[PDB]
């Protein structure tokens, strides 16, 4: 019964530098 | 409908459907559904609307 993730196709959220 | 050596006769009967449009769609384009991957407990899932 936890929370799960959210999606939002947002590349620049996921940059690693 | 008639054939002599010099003169002939023929008929022919011709159906045609015609469509009327409603509405014509010219600047068109395919959907493509890529989804997107999600990692979930050991599990990789592809997910898609
Ligand atoms: C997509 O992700 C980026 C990074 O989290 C978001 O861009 C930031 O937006 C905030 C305002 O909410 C600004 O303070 C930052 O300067 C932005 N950072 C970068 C790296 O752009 C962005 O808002 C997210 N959403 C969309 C639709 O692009």
């Amino acid at each position: 019964q936890v929370l799960g993730p959210v999606i939002d196709w947002n590349v620049t959220q996921r940059a690693v530098y | 409908t008639h054939s002599s050596p010099t003169a002939t006769a023929w008929e022919i009967g011709l159906y045609y459907e015609l469509v009327i449009p409603k509405h014509i769609y010219l600047n068109n384009w395919n959907v493509v559904n890529i989804g997107h991957l999600v990692k979930s407990a050991g599990q990789l899932t592809h997910v898609t609307i």
